[PDB]
RNA sequence: UUAAGUUAUUAAGGGCGCACGGUGGAUGCCUUGGCACUAGAAGCCGAUGAAGGACGUUACUAACGACGAUAUGCUUUGGG
RNA sequence: ACCGAUAGUGAACAGUACCGUGAGGGAAAGGUGAAAAGCACCCCGGAAGGGGAGUGAAAUAGAACCUGAAACCGUGUGCU
RNA sequence: UGAGUAGCGAAAGACGGGUGAGAAUCCCGUCCACCGAUUGACUAAGGUUUCCAGAGGAAGGCUCGUCCGCUCUGGGUUAGU
RNA sequence: AUGAUGAGGUUAAUAGGUUCGAGGUGGAAGCAUGGUGACAUGUGGAGCUGACGAAUACUAAUCGAUCGAAGACUUAAU
C-alpha cells in the first residue's frame, strides 16, 4: 500500500527545504537515509526524522516488509508566517518574514 | 604559505600555541586548513630536538610556550623536556613525516572542515 | 538602480535552473556500518 | 547628542499633577473634560 | 562498399490544458450589540460630607462586577 | 418596507493596547458540536508534530475548530 | 517581485576535558592577547524587580544555543547615631 | 573570482618533510685568551635561511561509485 507522515509548522523557510527535497524523491528508501545524513544543509535532519515516522508506520500499521520501499512522495508546502520588524536608519523600519513549511513524504511498495 | 585569515602577528601567535598543544596531547582536532601549516612547523621542531646540543635547544625556546606537564606517578615536566625527552627517543629512526591528518566531516555552525591530525 | 519591470514568473524560473545541490560522494564502511563520504573515516556508524 | 525629555520626577508632579491642576479654574476644566471621555488615568 | 539527397530522435528547463494539495479569510447563514422613534412617569446631588476615584474584602486570586475592617456582605418585613 | 461584524456606537470581544513632556489623539479582535461525548490505548520522535484506533450523523467538524472564493506557492501528468 | 540578493552594528583567539537528542557559540582548566587619569572602584539623578535558587527552550537574542536582563514556580531590601 | 585549464593519483616524485646545493645576510651560541672596564681576538666565510634546483616513498593522494554506442530511409554507380 502506502504510508505517510507529515511534520506541520517546521521554521525552516519553503524554499530552503525543497533543495534537499528534491535529492530523495524517486528513490529507494536505503540509499535516502544515506544522502539525508551526508548532506550538510540545515533542512537534513528535519526531513530525516520525518522519513523515519513514514518507515514506521508501514511496518507497524500495515505490515509490509522495510527492505523494499521507495519514495513515492516528497514536498513541501507553506505555513503560516511570522512578521517581525527591523529598525534600518532615519526612523525607519522595514519588515521580516519568519517563513515555515509543511513536510510531506509518502513511501510505498510499488504494488496494489 | 597560507594566511589563515589573520593579521601577521596574530597567525604567528596562533601558530605556536597551537603546535604546544599537539606536544602535550599528541592528537588534536581543527579544521583543514589550520592543520596543513601546523604540519611543518611541529616537524621542524622534532628536527631541533634529535640534534639534542645546547645550540638548539635554545632555538626550540623561541617557539613552544611555557606549559607545565602532570605527569603520571606526580612527576612534572615542561613541554620542553618532553619534546627532548621522549619525542626524540621515537623517532631517531625515522626521517620525516611524523605527523599524519585524518579527515571528517564538516561542523554544524560552519561548513567546516574537521580534520584529526595525530602524533606518528 | 531600481527595476523597471517586475519580472513575470517564467523569467524567475528560468534563472534558478542552475540553483541546484549536488549528491555527495558515498563510499561504504566495509567493515561495519552504513555510507560515510569519500576519502573520510567512518567514526560513527562505521568502523572503517 | 543630548535629546529633548531629560526626565525629573520632583518637575512632572508640580508642572501636572493633581494639585496644580485644581488650583487654576482652567486647570478645572482638564479634568472635568477627562471625566467626561471616561479617561482612567486623570493627570 | 562509395557518392548525392531527404527526414528523424533529446528536454537542462520552459509554455498550454487537466487532476490533487497548501496559504488566506472574501461570500452565504446567524446574533450576544447598536440606530431612529411612540406612550407614560420623572428631571439637581452636596458640610447629616457629593460627583468621581484609590486601596482592600472570596479556602485556593490575576482582571470585571458586588461589597467596605459587621467587607465576594448583616437584620427585619413580605414573596418563592 | 433600520445595520447585520470593513456594517451598525470609536467600542457585539475599549476611551483599553499604543503614541505624546503635556493639553490631546486613538485602534485591532464574533461563529466546534444537538450534547464535551474535547481523541483511553499502541507506534516513530528529546519534544513539537504525526499514523492507527476510538467518540460522533459527519473529525478534509480536532480548538489557528461553520461555510472556505481570488491573488500567490507547489507535486504529478496528455500535446508541444 | 527585486532575491536566496544587500546586510548581520568598531576589537584576538587556540586547545583539552565535561554535559547533552543535538555544541565554533554553555561550564571547568592552561596558554595568549586588550584597557589601565581607565573597558578599574564608589556615590547621586533617572528607571522600577531587570536581584537570588531551581526548572525550561514555542516566541525574543540580527547565527546557533543544553545559555540569558526571556518563560514558569518560589524567595529576597531589617537603622535612636 | 567561482568554474574552467594544466601537472599527478602507489606499476606513483603531486605536495609536505629529510638530505645536499644555489643565492641572501655577514662572523652565532658556548669555551678560552687579553684588558680595571666599556670591549677586542681565536675556535670558524661561522651560524640562520620563505617561495629557487636535485635526490629520497618517511606522511598523505585508500577502498570505491557514476555516465557512456550498438551505424535510419531514397536513388545512382559498384
Ligand atoms: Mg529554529
Ligand atoms: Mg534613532
Ligand atoms: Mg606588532
Ligand atoms: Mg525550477
Ligand atoms: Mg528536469
Ligand atoms: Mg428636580
Ligand atoms: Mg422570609
Ligand atoms: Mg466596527
Ligand atoms: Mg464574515
Ligand atoms: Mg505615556
Ligand atoms: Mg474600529
Ligand atoms: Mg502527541
Ligand atoms: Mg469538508
Ligand atoms: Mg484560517
Ligand atoms: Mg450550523
Ligand atoms: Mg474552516
Ligand atoms: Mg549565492
Ligand atoms: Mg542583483
Ligand atoms: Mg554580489
Ligand atoms: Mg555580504
Ligand atoms: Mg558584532
Ligand atoms: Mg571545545
Ligand atoms: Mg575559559
Ligand atoms: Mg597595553
Ligand atoms: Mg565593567
Ligand atoms: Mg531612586
Ligand atoms: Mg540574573
Ligand atoms: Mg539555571
Ligand atoms: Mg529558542
Ligand atoms: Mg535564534
Ligand atoms: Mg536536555
Ligand atoms: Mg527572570
Amino acid at each position: 500500500m502506502e504510508a505517510k507522515a507529515v511534520a506541520r509548522t517546521i521554521r525552516i523557510a519553503p524554499r530552503k527545504v525543497r533543495l534537499v527535497l528534491d535529492l530523495i524523491r524517486g528513490k529507494n528508501a536505503a540509499e535516502a537515509i544515506a544522502i539525508l545524513k551526508l548532506t550538510n544543509k540545515a533542512s537534513s535532519p528535519v526531513i530525516e526524522k520525518v522519513l523515519m515516522s513514514a518507515l514506521a508506520n508501514a511496518e507497524h500499521n500495515y505490515d509490509m516488509n522495510t527492505d523494499e520501499l521507495v519514495v513515492k512522495e516528497a514536498y513541501a508546502n507553506e505555513g503560516p508566517t511570522l512578521k517581525r520588524f527591523r529598525p534600518r536608519a532615519q526612523g525607519r523600519a522595514s519588515a521580516i518574514n519568519k517563513r515555515t513549511s509543511h513536510i510531506t513524504i509518502v513511501v510505498s511498495d510499488g504494488k496494489e | 604559505y597560507r594566511k589563515l585569515g589573520r593579521t601577521s602577528d596574530q597567525r604567528k601567535a596562533m601558530l605556536r600555541d597551537l603546535a604546544t598543544s599537539l606536544i602535550i596531547s599528541e592528537r588534536i582536532e581543527t579544521t583543514e586548513a589550520r592543520a596543513k601549516e601546523v604540519r611543518s612547523v611541529v616537524e621542524k621542531l622534532i628536527t631541533l630536538g634529535k640534534k639534542g646540543d645546547l645550540a638548539s635547544r635554545r632555538n626550540a625556546a623561541k617557539t613552544l610556550r611555557n606549559v607545565e606537564i602532570l605527569n603520571e606517578d606526580e612527576t612534572t615536566q615542561t613541554a620542553l623536556q618532553k619534546l627532548f625527552g621522549e619525542i626524540a627517543e621515537r623517532y631517531t629512526e625515522r626521517q620525516g613525516g611524523y605527523t599524519r591528518i585524518l579527515k571528517q566531516g564538516p561542523r554544524r555552525g560552519d561548513g567546516a572542515e574537521s580534520v584529526i591530525i595525530e602524533l606518528v | 538602480a531600481v527595476p523597471k519591470r517586475r519580472t513575470s514568473k517564467t523569467r524567475k524560473n528560468k534563472r534558478r535552473t542552475h540553483f541546484k545541490i549536488s549528491v555527495p560522494g558515498m563510499t561504504e564502511c566495509p567493515n561495519c556500518g552504513e555510507y560515510k563520504l569519500s576519502h573520510r573515516v567512518c567514526k560513527n556508524c562505521g568502523s572503517y | 547628542v543630548k535629546r529633548t525629555y531629560q526626565p525629573n520626577k520632583r518637575k512632572h508632579s508640580k508642572v501636572h499633577g493633581f494639585r496644580k491642576r485644581m488650583s487654576t479654574k482652567n486647570g478645572r476644566k482638564v479634568l472635568a473634560r477627562r471625566r467626561r471621555k471616561g479617561r482612567k488615568v486623570l493627570s
